[PDB]
């Protein structure tokens, strides 16, 4: 049940993100066409790091570690690169980026362990300014991403991800 | 003598410069908002860019945001600089010859932009003129309909900021020149700094603004009647700076003490510690009477800014006000005279430390007990946290007995009391947490060197070559608020971190309080381990929020002293040499005021980078290049005036970063400029790889973008570093000699003058 | 001469004043937003007046928030000020005597603000410089943490909107000496008004803005060039007042146009007529560009205010710019060479005319037809229309053939376009309502007499006794902005009913365009119908929005002139005259800007009251009294000192109302004044009943609380009015002699002095 | 169906009006204890007027007339009086506020027949500095109310008035 809490203290304004459960977030990563993985320095956490090289390693996602994330990706076997959030966030407005490995950019980001008041500033950008698609599957409930997780605990927050890694 | 093409410009003067800058550092958008709220056709959605009743788009409206918060800050500045003049003309006269310290260039700013060489204080009242007027105009353009780009706007708030440094520069060269300032001192006395530095046995008096002349009229009076030793006076926020600052040039230690930053405004009142409060100016919280009414501290004001509500008895008698104040009758007064308010603050607190005994809001053991019991884990609190602290497991973990999680969560707290409103239980969450850390509150000393001022000009003579070559890795400005994501001591581990690889690192404002309140193993602070001068390895202190104008006209001083350059209304040409030769990096890591946007935009327009911290993305709008294209990163050499590709540094010139290891890391980066000789470029390069292996686990991914010869890369590691030239990117390097022979794309020239302008390249 | 004891006021000077004032008209506060976004540790959720991070609350910051808008105001009639006080000094010199008309009291703002009386205009300079100074310590009050009550941001409101009305008294006072404004003349031409006065087969200049420097060095090109019948000049908004009145002391009527207002900019635009655009300053759209490229138009900027982005030709020589614009490279440029603007403007409209021909947004008849087809009534279009107007059920009637709904929607609409942005099937909303009323869009004339000025001495002697004892029933000042909740007739409709019961309106601004615009049967406009002088039954235009000064100088002038009191440096005691004796209110029946609200704030500190539109209370802040309490409607006699009760009039110092019906009710009801005597008192209440007996439909309520004696009563129906206080109320009258014997709470003295100050009570 | 559409094209906050049917609004009119209707010029609309005529006699509601509405209620035997809305929201905020009649404040105001940008800046202070409920049964979404309708058709709005009528 991850779209049950979608509380907030503020509001950027009337348009807000959907809530999703696992299912839907699975499915929507599954068929999405060039993602992305947005991780940020809260994905550390080693009940998250294993998580999130499993979410990548099942659809071969390449992972923009924001922050100071990167060191927790190195002797892993994924495609992770540092890049400063904010600067992917201006770059995913430029349709014409070639982007982390030059191939295009991308349509779909999936964010994962962020500091709210941060990743939603970058999100307001990316979604009033581009086309891209945004799903957070963090444990804090996003207004400015197109589909989020729900408020969640840490334990609810763990589960959703075994059952979105089920059904991927 | 001579005068540039700029002299006391407007919007329309530094339009061409400001357009310069926003080619390459393209504005980035990040909307706090949804809607306008201006004006009564609205409030109009501008979701998806839209456009409102009046025809303004989002991102119009996001550069009307900014500028709005930067003439703010400027006008902070320039109020504080206009009562400062005005009082000391009062009060020394305007025929005071100004005494900066020991340099020819006396105003670096106020020469930069208005192109005059001010020598008494009198000559000072007409740049304060030019800077209301041209606030009035700014302001005026905030209007409904008066301006439909949002890059006009950004040139605005260029301008704004620039104003915003003059006004500081003016206010602090008042100051120092009339308050017995330190003089350009690299030997500044060292001052207490914390919570626990407070004699709570003394009647307290605690300061909270930024404006010292009544301030300074309460020391004078405190002096002559020999109650030095008897109370004790701190002070929070940069007016802790100046007093400790005031009459200091005869170096010997001060006695009034520094409390700490903004956010210990609400934790000091409520330890009960103070006896009388008094606030003069900016950043002072507003329910200073309402959490003071409580513990029977009084509230004095003393600016027009800031009445606070409370009774005007400025033209009453001091007892009887000193009556009512201990009757009960009134939780304080405004007092507009100086003399009274300086005899009037010492004997109230004097007459008040008797009277509140014991009393303080930190819960005893068995209430803080029962307060833990209470909650029922519903999670409004940390909705509510601005810093996102868990404060539902903290309090679970108290419920079992454990007090770690409140005593780890005090640090990262910035005591808003903004989780105290939503509770249903009504916990006093930050009373609970301050409990919880009531030994480290008590252990927590510090010593932090006082303002010097500005620099000398001898110290910019010897560290010149070595700052435009390289030699020196870079100018690290640790400035800002106290808006800190995880904790003050990120940017006591950045300053450590930069000192340790021999940067200098220039600090003001209350990130110098929080660098100076962290000792080593052994026991001392960062001010003592290292000197405070002007060169390698050294952290001076400019002093309060109005000396990062010093630093401005350090860089300025910079331009003009060595390479031999003309300020009078020089901004274009002399911003483009700093820009393109100084290495030179800003850091807010808790900026949240609008002085802070207004320096940031002003440090800008001056090219120098900033980087400040995750809270600071809410500015709505940051200065981002692009890497990727090659057209932006092109310049004309001075010489001739043919193309010349630079490498692409600084990669911004306003950006946000997460945690304090990325910061490093950019800050590294960013000190590399173009016109770095061999041993310059592989100093910046030695420590920037260094830095990005230590903290992020990897080499750069661009580093050998910034490699124009084999005597760039570091001598260290220069065969690996070859190597993976030669293999990851099929470049060619002769191994018999081991040097470059092909594969960069910038060749190096030592005489290459790389400049934005061409109306001075020949 | 005789100072006063408030010159060169501040906040401090002017909070006892604003806190009397307070202490009756409480502020109401109505928060736009439930969150303050003002620094970066926001946004904070202050709903139930809760505090934010900086301790600030609900009511704080709503009040924040309202001097922001006032202060912003005031900066642009300031900067306005001094922009055109610079030209004009510039220009014809600093040494030329004021003429403002036949006074003595030529700066009656001024005088009472700073105690000065200007003779030329060099001696205007030093007041600018204060009101700078002002503003810059006014607008470094908006910083976090800088003030924490509501009440003093009420009191630092004040003194922004009394800084705004001498703003507006320095750039009207410039201008008309400079310019050769007409000089308070009672017969000064009639102008004609409308979209459809403009005669669309010559080529066509459009101004847009507030400041005419620029614009009248084009008339002067016109004139010169011997232009003025083969081209066509219209204005949109006060600068449309400002040349009409250029140069017409010679009392000849204009050759220039007055187009609309802020309404009409973009369906003039649409319209196709405009062959040229020029912009000076503020209320200009921000989409001008845009929407003019479609068809053509292009865009000149004349400000550096609003330069919109476009490029900066201004040392470039005409012929290219001309050409580049021919070609179709640039949509417009920047000119800020007023020379080089006259000539360029008049011949790229030239040259512009035979190249745009017939190019227009308006559907045809086969192309409305398709779009009125398409729509799919989803609703998205009603529910973002500022003024809520039924655009799915008029396009529903369209679809069968009838177009009298969007007929009738064409005047409601203010021309914003916000409908646009949210259809999904693309249709142009706003030129399909305007295809529906091309007829009577083409039918839009009127006329509207040119701005007099000021009031001359020799009619305030002549009314001040009139209107202080009550023998005229009141002063309207009808000003303010034109977004009207529904549709542009209703303040026609106040000002005829209030014209027809001898009233003195008073009209400034988008208002006296918009009564102008309408003719009664026969076809004159009351403009034409009533005279134009200051007396009973008379509605005289003061011209732009600077003009507001002229209506708050003649209230402070009916104070001085007539009671004999010292204007200089004498705020308190004036505005408590004007309080207590003069009956003056003003309607801004379509406030949106932020100078609407500092001019409604400097009218309410001279004792002014002011109704407003249903859109005005997003202001967030509205000052209302209490009826029911009673220690708020007591004053001092001045003679003596003792305690007098007067009745609750004026009820409101700033209150909004919903129909143009309540709003007469209102104003009719808040011209009662205390010290009025029995004649007085028996008009002002014949017209309060018979307007709320015509539009309520009963008997005011409290009606029987302004009776003192039966003299008081109407004269016509004085014994039912008797025998209703017999009856409801218990009251004794003595049926005998038809006199009231017992019953009133207030007993009548003719010579009794209400005042609200004891220092001058004796 | 008056809980389907509550679209808005601005947001106040956080906090918003609960949506409610017309078998809610009638039993939280009919429990209320000391009532006050609220209407604007917008109830004289001849499908309105007898519908708050019809509203307030079934229950004895004393009527604020806001506006110039007023007319619309002399001859009918209703207890009607005029107040400016703006007056009225500043004295609703008053615990010791006689009333209309002067026998005390009331605790519950129904809203018919008013401009939304009006009704909200009133309910704004209304909602934020009082205790008052207010029950909005027009046919526009109102945010800052406590309980409302949601967006509804004329035809809509007059079923759900007839409905509320039945159950009162
Ligand atoms: S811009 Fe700020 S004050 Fe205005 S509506 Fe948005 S959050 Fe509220
Ligand atoms: S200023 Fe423009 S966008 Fe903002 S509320 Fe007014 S009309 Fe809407
Ligand atoms: S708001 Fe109060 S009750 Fe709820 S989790 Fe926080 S401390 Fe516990
Ligand atoms: S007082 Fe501290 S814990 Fe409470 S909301 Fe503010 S920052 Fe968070
Ligand atoms: S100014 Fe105060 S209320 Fe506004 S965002 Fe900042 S901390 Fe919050
Ligand atoms: S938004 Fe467009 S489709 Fe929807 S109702 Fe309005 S006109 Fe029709
Ligand atoms: S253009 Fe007219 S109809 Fe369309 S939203 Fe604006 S006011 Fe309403």
């Amino acid at each position: 049940d991850t779209t049950k809490n979608t509380k907030l203290f503020t509001s950027y304004g009337v348009k807000t993100s959907k809530a999703i459960t696992t299912e839907v977030a699975a499915k929507l990563i599954s068929k999405a066409k060039r993602p992305l993985f947005v991780v940020g320095t809260g994905v550390l956490d080693p009940e998250l790091l294993d998580r999130a090289v499993k979410i990548a390693k099942a659809k071969n996602i390449p992972i923009a570690a924001t922050g100071s994330s990167m060191p927790g990706f190195v002797d892993k076997d994924v495609n992770a690169k540092y890049i400063n959030l904010h600067q992917l966030g201006f770059y995913l407005t430029d349709p014409d980026w070639p982007g982390l490995d030059g191939n295009g950019n991308y349509d779909t980001i999936i964010l994962l362990g962020h500091k709210k008041y941060y990743i939603n500033q970058v999100l307001s950008a990316v979604k009033n300014f581009s086309d891209v698609k945004s799903i957070s599957i963090d444990r804090n409930y996003i207004q400015n991403a197109t589909m989020s997780f729900g408020n969640l605990s840490k334990a609810d927050h763990i589960a959703a991800l075994d059952e979105v890694i089920d059904l991927l | 003598g001579p005068m540039g093409p700029t002299p006391f410009p407007t919007a329309a003067t530094v339009r061409d410069w400001s357009f310069t800058l926003f080619d390459r550092y393209e504005p980035v958008y990040t909307p706090m908002c949804d809607q306008c709220c201006y004006c009564t056709f609205g409030p109009c959605n501008l979701e998806g860019n839209r456009r409102g009743a009046c025809g303004l788009d989002m991102k119009g409206q996001a550069a009307r945001e900014f500028f709005l918060r930067c003439i703010t800050g400027c006008a902070c500045h320039s109020a504080h600089g206009r009562h400062l003049l005005d009082h000391i003309i009062s009060i020394f006269g305007e025929d005071m010859p100004i005494n900066m310290g020991a340099s020819n260039v006396i105003a670096p700013n106020i020469q930069l932009i208005t192109g005059r060489q001010p020598k008494t204080l009198g000559d000072l009242k007409p740049i304060m003129e030019y800077v209301e007027e041209e606030l009035g105009q700014l302001l005026a353009t905030v209007h409904a309909g008066q301006e439909g780009a949002a890059i006009d706007y950004d040139n605005k708030a260029m301008l704004a900021g620039i104003l915003d440094h003059v006004g500081m520069e003016v206010s602090d060269i008042a100051q120092v020149t009339a308050l017995g300032f330190p003089k350009s001192d690299p030997e500044a006395p060292l001052v207490e700094v914390g919570m626990g530095t407070l004699d709570a046995s003394k009647p307290v008096i605690i300061a909270i603004g930024h404006n010292v002349a009544g301030v300074t009229y309460i020391m004078d009076y405190m002096e002559d009647n020999n109650l030095t030793d008897k109370m004790e006076i701190g002070g929070l926020c940069c007016t802790a700076f100046d007093m400790t600052r005031y009459k200091r040039e005869d170096r010997k230690p001060p006695y009034a003490k520094i409390v700490g930053t903004i956010s210990k405004e609400l934790k000091v009142v409520r330890s009960g510690i103070p006896d009388v409060i008094v606030i003069d100016e900016q950043c002072v919280r507003a329910d200073l009477v309402e959490e003071g009414k409580k513990l029977k501290i009084p509230v004095i004001a003393s600016n027009e800014k800031v009445m606070y509500g409370l009774p005007d008895r400025t033209n009453d008698d001091v007892d009887a006000i000193i009556e009512d104040i201990k009757t009960g009758k009134i939780p304080g007064c405004v007092m507009l005279d100086y003399e009274k308010l300086g005899e009037l603050v010492p004997r109230l607190a004097m007459e008040m430390a008797p009277l509140r005994e014991g009393i303080s809001a930190i819960p005893s053991d068995e209430e803080m007990a029962s307060l833990v019991a209470k909650c029922v884990a519903c999670g409004e609190c940390a909705l509510a946290c601005p810093e996102e602290l868990d404060i539902p497991d903290a309090i679970q973990a108290a419920k079992e007995g454990d007090f770690t999680a409140l005593d780890f969560l005090h640090d990262l707290c910035v005591g808003c009391r903004r989780c105290e409103q939503v509770c249903n239980k009504e916990i006093p969450i930050l009373s609970v947490i301050d409990k919880a850390a009531q030994k480290a509150i008590a252990e927590e000393k510090g010593l932090v060197r006082a303002g010097r001022g500005q620099v000398s000009d001898a110290e910019i003579r010897a560290e010149g070559l070595n700052l435009v070559m390289g030699t020196t890795p870079g100018v690290i400005a640790i400035i800002g608020c106290a808006n800190y994501p995880a904790g003050s001591k990120d940017v006591y581990r950045i300053a450590e971190e930069f000192l340790n690889r021999n940067y200098i690192v220039a600090v003001s404002g209350c990130s110098a309080m929080d660098i100076g309140m962290y000792k080593d193993a052994d026991g001392k602070t960062l001010y003592e381990r290292f000197p405070g001068r002007f060169e390698r390895g050294n952290i001076l202190n400019t002093g309060s929020c109005v000396s990062n104008s010093h630093i401005s006209g350090t860089c300025h001083k910079v331009a003009a002293i060595f390479a031999g350059r003309n300020l009078s209304g020089n901004l274009a040409e002399i911003a483009d040499y700093t820009l393109n030769r100084v290495g030179a990096v800003g850091l807010a890591w808790g900026a949240y005021s609008q002085k802070a946007a207004a320096i940031g935009t002003g440090c800008n327009m001056y090219g120098i980078p900033a980087v400040l911290g995750p809270h600071s993305g809410k500015y709505r709008r940051a200065l981002i290049a692009k890497t990727y294209d090659e057209n932006k990163w092109k310049v004309y050499d001075s010489r001739n005036g043919s193309e010349l590709d630079i490498p692409p540094s600084p990669e911004f010139l306003i950006t946000t970063a997460e945690t304090w290891q990325e910061a490093c890391v950019l800050l590294a980066k960013n000190c590399i400029r173009p016109s770095d000789n061999n041993m310059g470029r592989s100093i910046k390069l030695t420590h920037w790889i260094e830095l990005s292996e230590k903290y992020l686990g990897v080499l750069p991914e661009d580093w050998w973008k910034f490699v124009r010869h084999e005597a760039d890369l570091p001598l260290s590691r220069r065969e690996e570093l070859l190597k993976k030239l030669e293999t990851e990117h099929g470049w060619e390097i002769d191994w018999k000699k081991k040097k470059i022979i092909s594969g960069p794309k910038i060749k190096f020239d030592v005489s290459s003058q790389p400049t934005n302008l061409k109306r001075l390249c020949k």
